[PDB]
């Protein structure tokens, strides 16, 4: 009941009703039809304050939807600067790969986020990492012709 | 005038025959319609694009239709939907006045041109231009109570054996078909499909060229070879007609000689276009037509027509089959016109035993009986010359003149009667005089009422041509009224009355009547000596006046605002919304809890459930759907607790228990185009190319803020569809062009499978219908099935689709808005309790100027034409005063003794609002009209009044008390008359419990209450006025 | 083109006729179907 809740509120971004449903104790590990717990949608959206509050809240940072998508992913690739930090402090899995062998770097990479990479690379991104295509996240900056972002991958 | 047909009453008859014969040719000829048209014209372009996506749809359809709507006439607004069920629907809304048919063909040619630029699918499926329309004269429910049929076998056989029967019958308008004819579907395996190294492409390839009409030529066809004996037509390959056919479909020989057949890679039935909307009718599956009423139509006939039709095909029903009526206007419409012809016959029927129980001759009590109904057919004949119908607002209209056409009867024979019992003057010379008294009054009171009631037509919008309806029916009716009192009504009282002996005051009779007019006489003089008391102490009653006009401004405010009553229509709907990601059958689950609920619990009110899972009043996604409950007839379900409102408030809170869904009931409004009168309608728009993610921001922000206001605004609410997970899958084009799978080969097979592919046309039983090609369910439901379906490589090998495609979820909207080209969200909301729409639309608008950059907004629907038609009402009120006091003025000939007759205005209003308030009623538009009518006829009371007090004063050189006490002592009969006829005559519909009985109470209770104080008060005030006004003005 | 009058009529003068509905004063619609392919559907409408 309060699990449902809290997934509407952690998507809209409502900081409020989240303290209030962390009080009452609502689940942090609900889960929607594709396996988005409160985090990944709040990772996703964008909505800093209530990542914070969900993770002091035992809420699992290494959650995976059903195709094997982590917060950090959606945090990572939506650009999320503040919640990629965040996330890497509380034990985000720097290198967690999805069912395609994609990591948050690559996703990073792909959309051309220069601070969130770096970020990723220092908490110690494997920067050789390949998906199910044997690429990695250089090939994509060459590819996209990203000169600065392939210029820090190497 | 008069004059003239008092020595001609033979001319005065042949008026009255023309008159009532082009009154009883106009009644058999006039259209009947539960309403006329209110709403501005609207053209909607649909188009449908088999398994697209919100997003693909607006970017392909929606952006390219809506680019290419220009150079067309008197275009307001256009709006558009465009949602996952691979659906667009661009609303064209234009302004009032304007011809629908030059709006459709405008829109429907603009499309033409832009058809190249849409995609071949959209192309193909077609993209409908029709006029809208929300108002059904009906809808015939087709149902298989045995279980023998699915939803998708009655379709097809209403579409063959029923719709073009239903659509050339007689007053037919539009006819849709609540679901789609037959198609021929094909299932496609893709296990067996990658066995003999096959494809959804080659199924296609071979659908499209084993099932095609070739055109061959003529044996001896011109120019010929002289000599030539035959010329016959060549018949070639023609189209398949069976499922068996379909299966011998020949799609490749091995290398072995053994042969792979269509039937051998996919399963082959007849089945239905979309298996998006399941249709269940007391949880029995159900089509049905939605039947409209065609332009200057009877709806009675038509009705009475589609049910002799359905009759006839009774008997070529397959087993099972049921006709049913979950919706029908006609009952209504019956109804109305039973109870408006019933309350034009009592009125006549009272006036009758008033006129007899004072004036005590049968002869007098005859000219109203004749008077009144010749003023009523007249007006029926005034109707169709200006092109009306016969409707719920122009029957009213008549209801609500009925006091004003009693009253030109009674005041014109009970002025006779007087006339001749004061003097003893024969009928002839009598009616001579009492006309030449009142003549000139009546010619004033006519130019009065019509400042009146005129001005009321010269509204615009929907609004406008309600009040239109109103103004031009009492408008006729009163004209009509006071011409028959200048022809008529003389002639009639100069030859049908008898002489009365001078001071014969019917005190020397016996019995009840000889008491009566004693009783009255004494009575009389009370009055007299009362308002002599009155005309003494002045200064108070101008206190007493004061003291009214500010209790009259208190109600008005405090009397809640709405255009038409509630009523209950013997239907409601039933939202059922499950949250995002839920199924079609998780949906049919609750609707088979809510059609469970009502054929149980609400047994003896509820008739029928129909339950439309994936629809709303348009194609929704999977997660929601609604149940059309049809109720018993309001007399199998007495009392206030069997009523939509309660059976509402009760299913609502029994239905807050359910868990993994929102369901809640709520009636439909008297015409669906008005909604709520303190309602507002909100358009949020992208002015910037922001993007669909930071509308909704700035939208949630906007509801938000709102929320921070319940002191002015309520349920401000988005009429949308919030963003749902989405399976984005990325197919690599390099591990594709390196495997040599070609990248239109993957996005048919992926499309084909998936989303279904509308490949060609078959005849089937001599019906054209579509063939589709799709995935068997079990092998496209979940994203670990996409590795299942394989494409031939250039080599011949079979490549899965794992091999090169990656998958993530993301979030994107099921149904993406747009307003005037540009993306938008609809926000609905209402005026907090106490507070005017137009005070909420300022705070909505004060609170959208504080949203990010780029972030605009508009007002559509009723908010647009509320601004428009709030801002011409100040003239009108205005137009309408002066007119009036100007024909007072000449009228009197004076400035100055106007006055005495408009400040009769609140005398009515306070009792009209007193009644309503007391009653619970609202400000709606009967209440209005009936204010209108209230003021009017307790005007003429005034004016009659004042016209005999100042003529005694200037032509008997009478004093100013004087004259005023002989006046109203003459008009307190006619006044007391008229009021006890038209108070009881109304009586039936203040207290009427039965069908539409909501406008018969708007209208009644605010007529009752305003002519009790009118009357009462009118009596003693007018005096009043009239000797204050006279002393202030030397 | 090609099409004998049965497959003209199911595939043209029907599907046009059928949507023929809800048009103001038609009198009577009268349609043929050729072996030449050709369909011709004449409305005529109430004087005035
Ligand atoms: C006053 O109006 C009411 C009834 C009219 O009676 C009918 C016959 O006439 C309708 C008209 C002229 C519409 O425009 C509708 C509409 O836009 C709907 C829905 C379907 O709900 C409707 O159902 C109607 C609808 C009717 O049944 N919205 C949609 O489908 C979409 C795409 C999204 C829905 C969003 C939410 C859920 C919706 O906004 C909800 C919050 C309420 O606002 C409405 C349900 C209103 O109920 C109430 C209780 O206030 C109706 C507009
Ligand atoms: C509930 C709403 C119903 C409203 C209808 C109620 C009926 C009464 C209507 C008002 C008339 C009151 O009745 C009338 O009042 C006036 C004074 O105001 C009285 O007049 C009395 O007072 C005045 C002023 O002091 C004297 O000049 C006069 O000599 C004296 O008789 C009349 O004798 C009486 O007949
Ligand atoms: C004797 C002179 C009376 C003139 C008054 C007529 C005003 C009506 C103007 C008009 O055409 O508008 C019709 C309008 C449409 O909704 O109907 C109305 O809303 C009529 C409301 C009654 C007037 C209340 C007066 C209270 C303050 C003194
Ligand atoms: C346009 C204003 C009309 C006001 C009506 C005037 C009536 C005066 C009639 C005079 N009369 C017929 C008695 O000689």
């Amino acid at each position: 009941d309060l699990g449902k809740k809290l997934l509407e509120a952690a998507r809209a971004g409502r900081d409020d009703e989240v303290r209030i449903l962390m009080a009452n104790g609502a689940d942090v590990n609900a889960a929607d039809v594709v396996g988005w717990t409160p985090l990944h949608l709040a990772a996703y959206w964008g909505h800093l304050e209530i990542v914070e509050v969900l993770l002091k809240n035992g809420a699992d940072v290494n959650a995976y939807d059903t195709l094997g998508s982590t917060p950090l992913h959606l945090a990572a690739h939506f650009g999320h600067l503040e919640i990629v930090e965040v996330l890497l402090k509380n034990g985000a899995d720097v290198n967690a790969k999805d069912d395609n062998g994609i990591t948050p770097l690559h996703l990073a990479a792909n959309r051309g986020h220069l601070e969130i990479v770096e970020v990723l690379l220092k908490y110690g991104a494997d920067v050789n990492a390949q998906d199910k295509f044997g690429k990695t996240a250089f090939d994509i900056s060459i590819n996209n012709g990203n000169e600065d972002l392939a210029e820090i991958l190497q | 005038m008069p004059n003239f047909f008092i020595d001609r009453p033979i001319f005065a008859w042949v008026i009255a025959i023309i008159i009532m014969l082009a009154g009883g040719l106009a009644i058999l000829k006039l259209p009947v319609a539960q309403y006329p048209t209110i709403a501005p014209p609207a053209v909607t372009i649909s188009a449908s694009y088999p398994g697209a996506d919100a997003k693909t749809v607006q970017d392909t359809v929606t952006q390219v239709i809506e680019q290419n709507m220009n150079g067309i006439d008197n275009l307001m607004y256009m709006s558009s939907n465009s949602d996952s069920t691979g659906t667009v629907q661009i609303t064209l809304t234009f302004e009032s006045g304007t011809d629908a048919d030059i709006a459709q063909v405008q829109v429907q040619n603009k499309l033409q041109l832009a058809m190249p630029l849409l995609p071949q699918e959209v192309q193909q499926q077609g993209v409908s231009v029709e006029k809208s329309s929300s108002s059904f004269l009906m809808v015939v429910g087709v149902i298989n109570t045995d279980g023998t049929m699915t939803q998708e076998d009655i379709s097809d056989y209403v579409a063959a054996n029923m719709k073009d029967a239903i659509s050339r019958t007689s007053g037919v308008g539009d006819v849709q078909l609540f679901g789609s004819q037959y198609a021929m579907r094909i299932w496609m395996n893709p296990n067996e499909l990658n066995k003999f190294q096959l494809t959804p492409v080659d199924v296609i390839t071979a659908i499209k060229a084993q099932n095609a009409q070739v055109a061959a030529g003529q044996l001896g066809g011109t120019p010929p070879v002289k000599g030539q004996q035959l010329n016959a037509s060549i018949i070639a390959q023609t189209r398949l007609t069976s499922t068996e056919e379909f299966g011998k479909i020949l799609l490749k020989v091995n290398q072995d000689g053994s042969r792979v057949l269509l039937r051998d890679v996919a399963k082959i039935e007849l089945g239905g276009e979309n298996y998006d909307i399941i249709a269940e009718f007391n949880g029995q599956p159900a089509s049905g037509l939605g039947i409209k009423l065609a332009t200057g139509a009877n709806a009675l006939d038509t009705a009475a027509a589609i049910r002799a039709e359905l009759a006839k095909m009774e008997p070529f029903f397959p087993s099972g089959l049921k006709i049913v009526y979950p919706y029908d206007t006609t009952p209504f419409v019956k109804i109305s016109i039973h109870e408006v012809v019933k309350t034009l016959v009592e009125a006549i029927i009272l006036v009758f035993l008033v006129m007899y129980l004072f004036l005590q001759n049968f002869r007098a009590t005859l000219i109203p009986t004749i008077a009144v109904p010749v003023v009523l057919l007249g007006t029926f004949a005034v109707l169709a010359a200006f092109g009306f119908s016969i409707n719920t607002l122009t029957m009213f209209g008549m209801v609500l003149a009925i006091g004003l056409l009693v009253d030109d009867a009674i005041v014109v024979v009970e002025n006779v009667e007087r006339v001749m019992a004061e003097e003893g003057l024969p009928p002839k010379e009598a009616t001579r005089k009492s006309m030449g008294q009142i003549q000139g009054a009546l010619v004033g009171i006519a130019m009065v009422l019509s400042a009146v009631f005129v001005p009321m037509a010269f509204f615009g919008g929907s609004t406008g041509a309600i009040y239109r309806q109103f103004s031009i029916t009492i408008v006729s009716a009163m004209a009509l009224s006071v011409l028959v009192a200048l022809i008529l009504t003389p002639a009639l009282c100069a030859t049908m009355l008898k002489p009365i002996a001078k001071g014969d005051h019917g005190e020397g009779k016996k019995g009840f009547f000889g008491w009566f007019n004693r009783m009255f006489e004494k009575s009389t003089h009370h009055y007299t000596d009362s308002v002599g008391g009155i005309l003494r102490s002045t200064g108070r009653y101008l206190v007493l006046y004061l003291i009214i006009v500010v209790g009259m401004a208190y109600l008005f405010v405090r009397l809640p605002s709405s255009f038409l009553p509630d009523e209950d229509q013997g239907v409601f709907m039933t939202m059922v919304q499950l949250p995002a990601g839920a199924t079609q059958e998780r949906t049919q689950k609750v609707l088979n809890e809510v059609t469970h609920y009502y054929l149980t619990k609400e047994k003896n009110n509820v008739e029928s459930v129909f339950a439309v899972n994936g629809f709303g009043f348009a194609p929704r996604p999977q997660n929601t759907g609604i149940a059309f409950v049809s109720l018993k007839d309001w007399a199998d379900r007495p009392g206030e607790e069997n009523k939509v409102e309660a059976i509402t408030m009760r299913a609502t809170r029994a239905f807050s228990q359910i868990k993994d869904a929102m369901v809640f009931a709520f009636n439909l409004p008297a015409i669906v185009e008005l909604g709520t009168a303190t309602g507002f309608d909100f358009e949020l728009i992208d002015q910037a190319g922001l993007g669909h993610e930071k509308l909704t921001q700035a939208r949630n922000q906007l509801l938000a803020e709102a929320a921070k206001h319940p002191d002015m605004l309520t349920s401000v609410r988005p009429n949308g569809l919030e963003d749902t997970p989405q399976f984005k899958i990325d197919i690599d084009q390099e591990k594709a062009q390196a495997l040599g799978v070609s990248i239109n080969d993957i996005n048919t097979t992926l499309g084909a499978a998936w989303g279904g592919s509308y490949v060609n046309d078959f005849i089937d039983r001599g019906r054209v219908k579509k063939v589709y090609v799709m995935s068997e369910a079990k092998y496209r439901m979940l994203p670990d099935d996409i590795g299942d379906w394989y494409v031939r490589a250039a080599d011949g090998q079979m490549v899965p689709f794992s091999a090169f495609s990656s998958s993530r979820w993301e979030y994107g909207s099921p149904r993406l808005e747009r307003y005037n080209g540009l993306p938008s969200m609809e926000i609905l909301g209402q005026a907090a309790p106490g507070k005017s729409t137009g005070e909420a639309m300022e705070l909505m608008e004060q609170l959208a100027s504080k949203l990010p950059t780029g972030v605009g907004y508009d007002w559509t629907g009723m908010s647009y034409q509320e601004r428009l038609s709030g801002n011409q009402a100040p003239s009108l009120y205005a137009i309408s005063l002066i007119v009036v006091f100007l024909c007072l003025a000449a009228l009197y000939e004076s400035w100055s003794i106007p006055f005495s007759v408009m400040l009769v205005v609140p005398l009515g209003v306070i009792g009209a609002l007193l009644a309503a308030t007391f009653r619970g009623l609202t400000n709606d538009v009967y209440f209005q009209v009936g204010l209108l009518t209230t003021i009017g006829l307790s005007a003429k009371n005034a004016i009659l009044i004042v016209e005999f007090a100042k003529d005694l004063m200037d032509k008997e050189g009478k004093g100013l008390i004087e004259a005023t006490l002989d006046a109203v002592r003459m008009r307190l009969r006619p006044i007391l008359m008229t009021s006890l006829a038209f108070i009881l005559g109304v009586m039936p519909l203040v207290i009427s419990t039965g069908a539409g009985s909501g406008a018969q109470n708007a209208v009644g209770t605010g007529v009752m209450g305003g002519m009790v104080t009118a009357t009462v008060l009118a009596i003693f005030f007018v005096p009043v006025f009239f000797v204050v006004v006279r002393r202030r003005f030397s």
